[PDB]
């Protein structure tokens, strides 16, 4: 721990739990490779933070598209 | 000794004109440097746009140019009379011109 | 009348890094007309009390036009009447300087001129308020026996029986309708650069107050600011584009009041009403809309060119008699715009610096960013005095303000007493002038 | 002033540059007079809190 | 953009969206000319800000007509 | 929740975050009083460089001003002692005295 | 090193140099240090949650 | 950090360790931010600093 900040207490095992989800497929698309099995789950979460972040913010652009003429207008009529 | 005492010279129009005193000090300094024409004069041009009034001064400026009477303005009272500022004081002449 | 109570309010306006834009379009719209604010008088009183709610600060202090219309109109409790107290202590206090003028200039006449036009250069009329929308040159061309040239551009303007030629007349919106259809095709098929028609509504001498114009630009205005504003360019056809080509305001079945957030699009009226809070309804835009039919084309920057006092016809030039200023058609005088919402500034407005007082790089920089980079390539320039204006506007040898009353705003505190000091200051050095001074024993 | 004692086994005298007023050491410029200095400074300026 | 102002950012197309207009058929009205396809468009926009600014002026006379009396004081009968 | 709590106010470790709370909103998020103190710091500091861009003067001694040789909160080669941005770029191409 | 561009409508290095080095040193009386983050672990605590 | 080869160089830091927070000691770390040069004492000769 000389080299590295504390690691936070967090409660593990995010899959067994919810998923159920279609990024969880995703994290088993990154392959193992070199690394063991405690350094692969390590690793596997770090990969589901990245798929989080890059699906909200791709969902934050559809928000923040702003309402269009054509659709908001037609309901209007009615 | 007032004011209203004295205004019976002060109000005479040898206080009033530059002439005679532009003559005193062009014989004494016979040929003064005319470079950095800044605020002289002004120049009429046909264009109402105030973008190209803006833009074509602004465009490529690079050194600018400190006129005589900003630079009076920013000194400080005791600052000018001191010797090393010549070119202040041999412009301030009488106080109505400039 | 003005306490520092007051003027703490109108400071803190001035050194806002959050001044709202939207009102700011407004007072573009009105440009100084009386009904023209009489259309728009439900909408502004949604600015003022949702800017005096907001923050601690009131609006639409710049321009003198619209003090004096919120003054006089709406009296009832339309706009706070805390915030009410501070408009009503500007113009009472203001007239109160213009009677302590008169008391000063005595009863006597030299010729036919009134000694009260030669002693203080604020009652002086061929003294001209720096932005002017009546027609102010016509009547300085008709009552001077000093010689009144115009230029505007490259011609000349001397006999009022010219005055159909150079200054195109408008009128009040009623009567124009008409020949409205007409007007519209003056915009478009015509070049408005190197045009020399001046567009200026007509003037009725009842309602003008020349020397209460002045104590407002030139006395309390750059005080209070501590001469931070510039004068500001504007292309209109380019400001009542956003407002009307908007969808809400050409949809129907919306109500009365369907405030606008709720309909929308992508464009910068989302991003000019975000940035002020301002919900106002559709249909009070509509009226804002309606402002387009009589907008003068262009801001234009006319020169005024009048013969110096007979206590002062001596000087050295064929010029030294004669002495200019510059005097904006059409335009308005600006504080510093919100770094937010400065994208959505620059396609609206664009700046111009003016007389002395009206050129600060503070207020400049934040307008256009051609500009910015110049006041930032060298930081010589930063200063309000060492500013350069361009010769294509001002010599700054000839103006009734030379360099050292700049010097002086940008230096004073915000106390009451430097408000009497530029009503002093603006004594004017002649030799009749003495008489007055030394007689009071001043 | 300091001493640099990295050649062999003796120092030499080298020397920095203050650069400010501030640097100067407290006995020689103390508390109060910088503050009676920065007070001249608004005197001048006329700054306006 | 050295002798203008920079243009501002504006969904285009409010024909496409609503219209459904009578004054969308009086843009039509306006001929083309030596203007290109480009340029026709710019110049139809600055039309369509014509004839908003008419119509609504022109209610606007309707609504501060004021109240008159002899509808009024019928109405009162009931 | 921190103005309302205790009569304290967040967010004072950066200039990003104070210069953001004040320009972007002038708004009705923040409570009035609260918004009030955060104002008084952009305040001050635009009145602070008003005040030392009088003192050292207009003048050049070459094509470097006196500005950037008067004090030291002015000199560019001064950097403030948090970087977000290319600052480091920005000195190079406007410097003679050689980073 | 990672810095994003800077504009220069945007940076005035003299208003984050007033800052620091006055505002700061004098209101907090000189209570302060240079702090490093780990960001990897502080969303680690935000999206794993 | 090496305090000799610096900007703020210590006797900076023991004055802001002791002032009062004070308006009057803001502007007394802006005037003790002055480069103690020659073509400064010509700047504060002029105002009579």
């Amino acid at each position: 721990s000389n080299f590295k900040v504390r690691d936070p207490v967090i409660q593990e095992r995010l899959d067994h739990d919810y998923a159920h989800h279609p990024l969880v497929a995703r994290m088993n698309t990154l392959d193992q490779g070199n690394m063991s099995q405690a350094e692969y789950l390590v690793q596997k979460r770090h990969y589901l933070v990245f798929l989080i972040a890059h699906h909200y913010y791709e969902a934050y652009l559809r928000r923040m598209g702003g309402i269009q003429r054509r659709d908001h207008l037609q309901t209007l009529r009615d | 000794f007032g004011y209203q005492n004295a205004l019976k010279s002060i109000c005479h129009p040898r206080m009033h004109n530059p002439t005679q005193s532009a003559q005193a000090l062009n014989q004494a300094f016979p040929d003064p440097d005319g470079g950095h024409g800044y605020g002289l004069r002004y120049e009429q041009t046909p264009n109402m746009n105030l973008f190209r009034t803006f833009h074509q001064y602004y465009m490529g400026k690079n050194v600018a140019f400190v006129p005589d009477v900003a630079q009076k303005a920013l000194v400080t009272t005791e600052d000018l009379l001191h010797p090393t500022s010549h070119r202040l004081l041999r412009l301030e002449v009488h106080p109505f011109f400039d | 009348v003005i306490d520092q109570l007051t003027i703490d309010v109108i400071q803190e306006t001035a050194f806002d890094p959050a001044y709202p834009l939207f009102c700011y379009v407004i007072e573009a719209m009105i440009h100084g007309q009386e009904e023209k604010f009489v259309m728009n008088m439900p909408l502004i009183a949604l600015v003022i009390q949702t800017y005096w709610v907001n923050s601690g600060k009131l609006a639409f202090v710049n321009s003198y036009h619209m003090v004096r219309f919120i003054c006089t109109h709406m009296g009832n409790g339309s706009i706070p009447k805390e915030a009410h107290g501070h408009y009503r202590k500007i113009l009472g206090e203001l007239i109160a300087l213009e009677q302590a003028l008169l008391k000063l200039a005595g009863h006597e006449t030299v010729g036919r001129t009134p000694i009260t036009h030669l002693v203080s250069a604020l009652l002086d009329p061929h003294l001209l308020p720096p932005f002017a929308y009546h027609d102010v040159f016509t009547d300085l061309m008709q009552k001077s026996s000093r010689q009144p040239i115009i230029k505007i551009g490259d011609q000349n303007y001397d006999n009022p029986q010219n005055r159909a030629t150079f200054i195109n007349l408008r009128g009040r919106m009623e009567d124009l309708v008409n020949n409205l259809v007409n007007i519209y095709q003056t915009r478009v098929n015509e070049d408005h650069d190197e045009r020399h028609v001046l567009d200026v509504a007509p003037l009725d001498e009842n309602d003008y107050n020349p020397v209460l114009e002045k104590l407002f630009y030139y006395v309390l205005m750059p005080v209070c600011s501590n001469g931070h504003m510039c004068g500001m360019g504007v292309d209109y056809q380019n400001v009542a584009l956003t407002l009307t080509y908007n969808g809400p305001v050409f949809a129907d079945v919306v109500n009365a009041q369907d405030d606008i957030l709720l309909h929308l699009e992508n464009g910068t009226l989302k991003d000019i009403l975000q940035a002020g809070d301002i919900r106002p309804t559709v249909d009070m835009i509509r009226v804002l809309c309606t402002s387009f039919l009589t907008c003068p084309f262009v801001t234009q920057a006319a020169r005024v060119i009048t013969k110096r006092d007979p206590a002062q016809s001596f000087a050295t030039h064929e010029y030294g008699k004669d002495v200019a200023q510059t005097v904006l058609v059409n335009g308005f005088g600006a504080f510093a715009v919100a770094d937010r919402s400065r994208e959505a500034a620059e396609t609206m407005f664009y700046p111009v610096p003016f007389n002395k007082l009206y050129a600060d790089p503070l207020v400049a920089a934040t307008l256009h960013p051609l500009l910015a980079n110049y006041v930032t390539r060298l930081p010589n320039q930063r200063n309000a005095v060492v500013f350069n204006v361009p010769s294509n506007l001002m010599a700054e040898y000839e103006e009734w303000h030379k360099s050292p009353v700049a010097a002086y705003a940008a230096s004073c505190q915000a106390t009451p007493g430097a408000i009497s000091a530029m009503v002093s200051m603006h004594q004017k050095l002649s030799a009749p002038s003495f008489i007055c001074q030394a007689k009071h024993r001043m | 002033f300091f001493v640099h004692p990295c050649p062999g086994a003796r120092g030499s005298y080298r020397a920095t540059h203050r650069t400010m007023v501030g640097n100067i050491p407290q006995p020689l410029a103390p508390r109060e007079f910088q503050e009676s200095r920065g007070a001249q400074f608004d005197a001048v300026t006329n700054m306006t809190h």
